[PDB]
RNA sequence: GCUCGCCGGAAGACCAAGGGUUCCUGUCCAACGUUAAUCGGGGCAGGGUGAGUCGACCCCUAAGGCGAGGCCGAAAGGCGUAGUCGAUGGGAAACAGGUUAAUAUUCCUGUACUUGGUGUUACUGCGAAGGGGGGACGGAGAAGGCUAUGUUGGCCGGGCGACGGUUGUCCCGGUUUAAGCGUGUAGGCUGGUUUUCCAGGCAAAUCCGGAAAAUCAAGGCUGAGGCGUGAUGACGAGGCACUACGGUGCUGAAGCAACAAAUGCCCUGCUUCCAGGAAAAGCCUCUAAGCAUCAGGUAACAUCAAAUCGUACCCCAAACCGACACAGGUGGUCAGGUAGAGAAUACCAAGGCGCUUGAGAGAACUCGGGUGAAGGAACUAGGCAAAAUGGUGCCGUAACUUCGGGAGAAGGCACGCUGAUAUGUAGGUGAGGUCCCUCGCGGAUGGAGCUGAAAUCAGUCGAAGAUACCAGCUGGCUGCAACUGUUUAUUAAAAACACAGCACUGUGCAAACACGAAAGUGGACGUAUACGGUGUGACGCCUGCCCGGUGCCGGAAGGUUAAUU
RNA sequence: AGGACCGAACCGACUAAUGUUGAAAAAUUAGCGGAUGACUUGUGGCUGGGGGUGAAAGGCCAAUCAAACCGGGAGAUAGCU
């Protein structure tokens, strides 16, 4: 069982675009940005408690963070992770 | 023509990573010298 | 069975082998075979420490009884097979309580053949006894040095050693390089000649057969530089200076053996 | 957009390394791009990498690294045991179709597979840091059986032709289907089983090894492919309707046969040769202490779990190594047609490109090529360079020779197309039907169909038939090195080095010798038919005289002589 | 069978021309040698500077070699310019 502030914190943001949108719609799957930390089974049990949703699968990935120069200077974004967290077609978040 | 870098990330961390400087006091020493002179990057590994 | 080749190549033209008719086909004994990589003359320090090894074919090592000291137990003879670590063949023997050991194979030898080791071991070829019990006279092989440590003379193929004289705890020993040495009594020899005498018959004939067992080219002294041989030098072929090693000991005629310890049971140096 | 041109064993496609956002979309053309630029691998912003089966991670070890104690060393440290790391090697598992602007064996659809925690129940001797089997291994060569794949025919849909002809022995297109599961085939290997005993496997073993009786004679393991299913599914030419001109939705015929055939598979096989060809674990099996109606094992069923990291893009290059958007370098895999021996070569397929300055002119001269009267090495240091020879089959071929060669010596003849032999031959492959059986992927028969050289004769066109690309110049005398090899990366490839062979010499094993203040290590798990050093350099005929000098070896009478005293 | 023969890949580098402020700090084009072996190639490992390695050219040891590179003694010394 995974305590309460872990899952309250491993998830941080909902992605957006026309991916984000187009999975939502064709297969009921939302995408989430994660806890760098965070595992398929915390964020599995962190959305089935905090969104009051059914999860059978969840696949994630590590998003890297893009080199850019702001004033002549260098640097990096910070890596993020992303998940792709399906829904058992009968909770409609 | 083949030319003398020929780059491999394994060889390059064995040859002169950090563990690689670490394991000797001659390489502890190269280590100590590069911190007194403040660089930035200590060795190949970062 | 020395067979020559026929000259239908150039490197093929000289070429003279020794070919065994007896010797097994199949592969060895594998519960008796350990591997044995190769050095290229390197030490532990990684330097060359002696020239002009390396290469050659791989080669399994052939775990050899060399001590015979199994005794009181008859034994037959398998088979014969090739053994790439020794001039010398080697037979694969059948002791009566089923374990089964590689041993030299001597002269003569051959298939079913009965051997057997001990003091009360029969006076025949391939049978290990104790000098003090082999008659002075007797041809014998795979000799030891000291009791029970294992046959270090007479171990090459067509080798072998004479019982020249026996005196109280000591026997003497016609070697083959022609030095009569003292063992002691309780040192145990194998009766008979070593097998493939003919060994020493066969021509490589070309230099790709000693890359084979794995020699590297010599260079001769006097063709290098004098920065790195005492014989280099010169415009065009020049000599003029007495023979010498690469690290400049003279290397015709000068005596190198320097053994104080085992001094006393050399009889007679070979001459 | 339509023509034209180029590559096509690559200039196409895909992995690994290396790089790191160069990938896609919108927008901008200051700088960067050897010109312009509306374009870009350039600026700016947003988006994009989805795994129980792919890889890493993980288990196991090689060379090698490190190394508790230990041995050694002024110190720093060197080496090494037990151990522990280290792939370029061994070890579980997923395929086809669809989908994005950009990911997919990862998402969706359909159909599978593997290991582990459990739990219930059925039966039950389980258990290691030990024993045993197995994993487990070379080169070359040859045949058969196959497949990928190709071609032709059949079938299905369409067509009836810009200029003579084209309803046909005519044109174009398609004719696709995986993993898994069932079958255990061509073929490979191995006799099977049960009792009795045992100086072996560091102790035990019911296991492995050995010995002996009995008896049956076919048992076991391996194994491409095919066949059936998977699949009444998917896909599929084309039409149908939109179109924002990108593409989208519906529908969708036929979906077979014969022949040819790999360098791929059966094959880690078979045959043969000497230079004699990893390790350890996973796996199977046996017992020990121990536990002994518990625990644990084998099985059926059900549920649960398979985490983490990588996945974009380039990848024989504009993104890697060369300061460059640099005629250079960079490991592995895929491998269509015609002709061809071919992965050569020419033209093409799929696919990808026209190389980031152009427009004129048509001087000398330079570069890269084409042709050349008569002569034909007169050139020149030198036939440098160029010109020439060039294939297959058959005939024929000298001195010399180590009897293998020389030799493709030299030289010569034939070669296209059409017909016939023979409505397609010698052959290859092979259905139907017929008989049989220890019945199935079977033995004998049988030949439909398909495919199919080479030769001969006859005729015929051209100046020329190996017509293009491709593709030896030949002979005579002689020096040197026997030969295949090696070398001054970047002015020297040779007569130089090496070589097999020869000789001298050292070396008795704790070997000589070499690396080491040493411990040790190599030599070598080798033992004088072995190992080191030196010189000579296949083979044939041979290798003469000198020990005065220098060196080396042996000797110890006499002289000289150190520390010491 | 073969350090066998012809000949692509692949490894090399005998000749000529071009190039020589190059397309290139060693290449291109036409020819050329080896091409089952003393072969070639990938990955990883070991040998260190009076040392290594060398089928031996004083060759090679990161475009550096009759003694690498970096730092230090160091402002060496220079009857010379
Ligand atoms: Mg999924
Ligand atoms: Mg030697
Ligand atoms: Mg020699
Ligand atoms: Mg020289
Ligand atoms: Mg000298
Ligand atoms: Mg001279
Ligand atoms: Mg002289
Ligand atoms: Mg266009
Ligand atoms: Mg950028
Ligand atoms: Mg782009
Ligand atoms: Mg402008
Ligand atoms: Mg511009
Ligand atoms: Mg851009
Ligand atoms: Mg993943
Ligand atoms: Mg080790
Ligand atoms: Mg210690
Ligand atoms: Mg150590
Ligand atoms: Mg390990
Ligand atoms: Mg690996
Ligand atoms: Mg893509
Ligand atoms: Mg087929
Ligand atoms: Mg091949
Ligand atoms: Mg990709
Ligand atoms: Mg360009
Ligand atoms: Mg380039
Ligand atoms: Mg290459
Ligand atoms: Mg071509
Ligand atoms: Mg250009
Ligand atoms: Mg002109
Ligand atoms: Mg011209
Ligand atoms: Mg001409
Ligand atoms: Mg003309
Ligand atoms: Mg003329
Ligand atoms: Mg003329
Ligand atoms: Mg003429
Ligand atoms: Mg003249
Ligand atoms: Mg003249
Ligand atoms: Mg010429
Ligand atoms: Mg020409
Ligand atoms: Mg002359
Ligand atoms: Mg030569
Ligand atoms: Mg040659
Ligand atoms: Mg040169
Ligand atoms: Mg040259
Ligand atoms: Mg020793
Ligand atoms: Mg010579
Ligand atoms: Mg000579
Ligand atoms: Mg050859
Ligand atoms: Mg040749
Ligand atoms: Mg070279
Ligand atoms: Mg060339
Ligand atoms: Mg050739
Ligand atoms: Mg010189
Ligand atoms: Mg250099
Ligand atoms: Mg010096
Ligand atoms: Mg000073
Ligand atoms: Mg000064």
């Amino acid at each position: 069982m995974i305590r309460e502030e872990r899952l309250l914190k491993v998830l941080r943001a909902p992605h957006v675009s026309e991916k984000a949108s187009t999975a939502m719609e064709k297969s009921n799957t939302i995408v989430l940005k994660v806890a760098k930390d965070a595992t398929k089974a915390e964020i599995k049990a962190a959305v089935q408690k905090l969104f009051e949703v059914e999860v059978e699968v969840v696949n994630t990935l590590v998003v890297k963070g893009k080199v850019k120069r702001h004033g002549q200077r260098i640097g990096r974004r910070s890596d993020w992770k992303k998940a792709y967290v399906t829904l058992k077609e009968g909770q409609n978040l | 023509m083949k030319r003398t870098f020929q780059p491999s990330v394994l060889k390059r961390n064995r040859s002169h990573g950090f563990r690689a400087r670490m394991a000797t006091k001659n390489g502890r020493q190269v280590l100590a010298r590069r911190r007194a002179k403040g660089r930035a990057r200590l060795t190949v590994s970062k | 069975a020395v067979v020559k080749c026929k000259p239908t190549s150039p490197g093929r033209r000289h070429v003279v082998k020794v070919v065994n008719p007896e010797l097994h086909k199949g592969k060895p004994f594998a519960p008796l075979l350990e591997k044995n990589s190769k050095s290229g003359g390197r030490n532990n320090n990684g330097r060359i420490t002696t020239r002009h090894i390396g290469g050659g074919h791989k080669q399994a090592y052939r775990i050899v009884d060399f001590k015979r000291n199994k005794d009181g137990i008859p034994a037959v003879v398998e088979r014969l097979e090739y053994d790439p670590n020794r001039s010398a063949n080697i037979a694969l023997v059948l002791y009566k309580d089923g374990e089964r050991r590689y041993i030299l194979a001597p002269k003569g030898l051959k298939a079913g053949d009965q051997i057997q080791s001990g003091v009360d071991a029969a006076i025949k070829p391939g049978n290990t006894l104790p000098m003090r019990n082999i008659p002075v006279g007797s041809t014998v092989h795979n000799v030891e040095m000291k009791p029970g440590k294992g046959g270090q003379l007479a171990r090459s193929a067509g080798t072998y050693v004479q019982i020249v004289a026996r005196d109280g705890a000591y026997v003497t020993l016609r070697l083959r390089s022609g030095e009569m040495r003292k063992v002691e009594a309780d040192c145990r020899a194998t009766l008979g000649e070593v097998g493939n005498a003919e060994h020493m018959l066969r021509v490589l004939g070309k230099a790709g057969a000693a890359r084979w067992r794995g020699v590297r080219p010599t260079v001769r002294g006097t063709a290098m530089n004098p920065v790195d041989h005492p014989h280099g030098g010169g415009e065009g072929r020049n000599f003029g200076k007495h023979p010498v090693t690469p690290w400049g000991v003279q290397t015709k005629g000068k005596k190198t053996r320097s053994n104080k310890r085992t001094d006393k049971f050399i009889v007679r140096r070979r001459s």
